DNA sequence: CGTAGCTGAGGACCACCAGAACTTTTTTGAAT
DNA sequence: GTTCTGGTGGTCCTCAGCTACGTTTTTTGAATT
């Protein structure tokens, strides 16, 4: 469907293995998406990639210790997105002339 | 029902491509220029002296991503070929349909039919929409003659004749092409479709489009599990990578010439973007090439409808689909390959 | 003495009961695509598949990932779960004295379905376990995940002959490298090979009508 | 009306007045919505309140140093939000009996 | 490194290939390790986690040179080439010969001759090495019987007869292989031979070594340019590498069985790393698989001398080089493909 | 070169404490 | 009892740095809801 989704995490690093969980979660979530803010990623995925990422990521985090939220906008994401500061991000609809 | 994916263009020289998990990262003297996910990327094209890690090459090869190295003005060099993934029956059928004149002349009949139909209807549409700028009468006559050839194209059974017919189909159209231009005639020295490998201005766009189309069709053909640059249609002469051009002869007359003609007519390109070398060759400035690539991608973005069922589709999906059907014909589903007709 | 090459897979006895063209695409053309409802099944299979470890629980055994072969219907594969239960009137297993019933168990995602596309695989592995001894067992268990339910199924000759004929006819189709064309219906909106199976290529005017349309134009 | 809006900020505390900017941004964002994770807020606001909040946040933060992103999930926010972790967020449409 | 065959076999990892004038320079971490002319080369094969300078790639791609990149273990990574050369005609000859049966019979009988030669000389070396506690006149009778099958295979004409006479030597070699094991004989047994569900312990070592050798041979075929799924002896089957299995059946002697025998002997393997689950299958423990792979790599690192070429090489290059000869036979520059033969 | 495992080194982000205060006319302000 | 400004302690979070190695059989996976 090629729809834009956004993922936020919040892992407790004061536990026994918080640092390793943070590292694995960040590494796994960076593969499927592009970082826009600290602990806030956005990506363009279908239903299949979204389901695969959700299944992969629900096994790395530990319940009753972490938080993870996933939002989806839709095919019209170009309207419901606003940037005001000085942290630009690459748009995956650009011809990408590097 | 597949969806189009973006394409990554590398224009800066002395770059380096590296793999990090499922991400491609650009380096230029140990600084991170940018990283892109590889799950929404279809091909990688590099200009100048670009290097790539073998791990990235293997990753792209086994996940159907086409790497390409080019030189200055889109000169083809060192395509990254992959492996064999099985599907022995389809490959054997493709290689057995060859070296036999009957099925070869049937499929060549279909290809030439598509090409001539597309060219004739393109010229007819053009002389329809503006009559005042050009001379309609000649066009009609020309179109009429092509119609006759169409019928003769159906009534042939030997590969030797069609090539000659192709020559006629080549010489009956060039005279029209020269009077296709409407604006910037004096600035762009436009000699029709006259072509020289040394390049003589108002041909860099055509050559660049041909190279991009050849690479795209080669990648799309390798995606489905067969190879069609030297095979059951085109000449057995080595060095003529024109079957990948032949499967898109239904397209190269339309999909690239139309793009170049629209670029000329819509005032989108100025004569200052070209310059001439000391030896006489013509080269394009970097800004002109960037504008050409942006226009190419923008044209690829917008949607059309397939004549068969009416499903919405993109231009970049036109080759892949036209390859996929060629697979299903080889399995006996259809009577013969139904070409692309507008 | 290459009896292995002619052996087929158990997973080809399920796809052969739904969208008969799908089995040909999967096993003859070696093509495969994944959608939203296949990733969950793959994850469940990976979680459940725990070999190299005998999860013994009391007298009864719950053996997992059991290799399976059969000569009469000429098939091979791996059966998911086999439950061994102590019983006097059973048949002795190799290496241990006594007698144990060997009821098979297969884990599948979804709900019970009318076209018995899942019963045939269980009957096939029951056939295999019998053929390894040439005996009779009249009990099978099947499991569904989204319902979290276990259903009992008996097996009789009405399934034995059907499975035997199915294996013979599948071998006949395999030998000829033939991919058949079947009716599409509403269900092929969900078969994972829509981008490849191309359902709409059975109700078409054929290229002859396109040629005559070109003549008309 | 009454659509869900998600605001993510990212201020720089290494500058001269980073702490003051962080405090003012947090206070101005807590006045309208709840907090689900650090440096992200969600709210159920109409268009006028969204415009007022956007103007206040733009006038309060400083450019070329800070980052601010605003997304809107529309009126169908119930079927687009997914939560897996263990940081529940109070809904503002249920009977809300405390 | 540069074999008499006009190719390069750079095998040391952590190396860099660069272009200087019209020559290739091998640099080992900024120091010039070696230098070699490029005039006579036709292809370049590089093993290991390494790279190539873009100038070298651009120089090689233009003048009809393809550069293949592999892993250090032996997996196939990538192949860089412009307009492909020396591959389309090779594949055309490949399937044209495969469709016909006479040339397939010739090549298959050559393969079987190599196999029986390897088995017979292995038996002779075994009976010479330890003539202490073993059935000797049985070995001599088996050697003479394999010699008469040598002659019969050399005088074969059809696929069916070739398969029938090939199958006959297998049972004799299996009996001798069961008699073969000297050490740990009382605890390792090979009374029978199975397959898919692998009953018994030493039907697990053979299967694993066979799979590894098959993967290596498939990589060898893919890195030369020939097809790996269109075979000569084994018929076509979707998903099975027939020609890889042909070279498998040619090289399944000293390369595979000797490894298993050396693992059983010399007390380099035990039973504690091997299990038994309800049918006879041996699901190997992680430590057992680790030491198996380490021993396989160590054997691959052993140096030998090629009987035909005479150039000193390692074991890992033995398949690849052989595959190249096959290509040279399909190109018309050779008459026969002797893997291990006097001729 | 790529993938894992450990450090270490500062930026972001929020929660507490402590101290000092807490009052201002009337006017303007959209409309595809 | 609010509101505002400081000051501090403790926790998320990303990057740069340093060592230490890279192989893995074949079979099984949803669907009409
Ligand atoms: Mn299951």
């Amino acid at each position: 469907g090629s729809m834009l989704v956004l993922i936020t995490y919040d892992v407790q690093t004061s536990s026994m293995g918080g640092t390793k969980r943070l590292r694995k979660v960040a590494k796994a979530c960076q593969n499927y998406g592009q970082r826009v803010q600290n602990s806030v990623f956005e990506c363009i995925v279908d239903s299949t990639q979204l389901t695969s990422l959700k299944l992969e990521l629900t096994s790395l985090i530990d319940e009753e210790k972490d938080s993870l939220r996933i939002y989806r906008l839709g095919n019209n994401y170009k309207t419901k997105v606003e940037h005001i500061g000085a942290k630009p991000s690459i748009d995956l609809e650009d011809p990408l002339i590097f | 029902m597949k969806k189009l994916l973006n394409t990554l263009y590398v224009t800066q020289p002395d770059t380096y491509l590296s793999l990090d998990g499922d991400n491609v990262v650009l380096l230029k003297e140990q600084e991170k220029l940018g990283r892109l996910p590889l799950h929404n990327l279809e091909a990688i094209v590099g200009f100048g002296y670009t290097g790539a890690s073998p791990a990235l090459m293997g990753y792209c090869a086994e996940r159907n991503i086409s790497i390409t190295f080019l030189t200055k003005n889109g000169r083809f060099l060192a395509r990254v070929v992959g492996e064999s993934r099985g599907n022995v029956v389809l490959r054997k059928t493709q290689y057995r349909i060859s070296e036999n004149d009957q099925e070869s002349t049937k499929i060549a009949r279909n290809f030439i039919t598509g090409k001539v139909y597309n060219s004739k209807w393109m010229l007819e549409r053009m002389t329809r929409e503006h009559p005042l700028r050009v001379n309609v009468e000649q066009f009609k006559a020309t179109s009429q003659l092509l119609s006759v050839m169409m019928q003769e194209i159906r009534n042939c059974d030997s590969l030797e004749s069609l090539r000659g017919w192709e020559g006629q189909a080549a010489i009956n159209y060039n005279k029209v092409f020269d009077q296709m231009i409407l604006q910037q005639k004096e600035e762009f020295a436009f000699h029709g479709r006259s072509r020289r490998p040394p390049k003589d201005n108002v041909n860099a766009m055509l050559s660049f489009a041909y190279t991009l189309l050849a690479n795209d069709v080669a990648a799309a053909l390798e995606t489905v599990g067969l190879d069609a640059y030297v095979g059951f249609m085109h000449q057995d002469r080595p060095g003529r990578a024109s079957l990948a051009l032949d499967l898109m002869e239904e397209l190269r007359g339309l999909y690239a010439d139309r793009f170049v003609l629209s670029l000329i007519n819509r005032k989108e390109m100025t004569a200052d973007g070209f310059y001439k070398k000391e030896n006489g060759a013509v080269l394009m400035t970097d800004e002109a090439r960037k504008t050409f690539l942006k226009a190419w991608q923008t044209k690829k973005q917008e949607k059309i409808t397939h004549p068969y069922l009416g499903e919405k589709m993109s231009w970049g999906l036109v080759p892949y689909v036209q390859a996929l059907l060629l697979a299903r014909f080889l399995r006996g589903d259809l009577d013969e390959y139904p070409p692309f007709l507008w | 003495s290459n009896e292995e090459d002619r052996y087929l897979m158990l997973s080809g006895l399920q796809h052969f009961q739904f969208c008969k063209r799908q089995w040909a695409l999967i096993h003859i053309e070696q093509q495969w695509e994944e959608n939203v409802r296949t990733i969950e099944g793959q994850h469940l299979h990976k979680k459940a598949d725990q070999p190299f470890m005998k999860e013994k629980r009391g007298s009864k055994l719950t053996v997992r990932a059991m290799p399976i072969q059969s000569k009469n219907l000429q098939i091979s594969g791996i059966c998911d779960v086999v439950e061994f239960v102590q019983d006097s009137e059973g048949i002795e297993l190799s290496g241990v004295s006594g007698s144990y019933k060997a009821f098979p168990v297969e884990y599948k995602r979804g709900k019970p379905k009318k076209g018995d596309e899942d019963i045939v695989q269980l009957v096939a592995q029951a056939m295999c376990l019998e053929e390894m001894l040439v005996c009779r067992i009249d009990k099978g268990y099947l499991f569904y995940n989204e319902i979290k339910h276990r259903v009992e199924v008996p097996i009789t000759d009405a399934l034995r002959d059907k499975v035997v004929q199915m294996a013979k006819e599948m071998h006949h189709y395999y030998e000829n490298r033939h991919t058949p064309k079947v009716k599409t219906g509403p269900f092929c909106n969900n078969c994972s090979l829509q981008s490849i199976c191309l359902p709409k290529l059975m109700n078409k005017r054929s290229v002859k009508r396109y040629i005559e349309g070109r003549l008309s134009e």
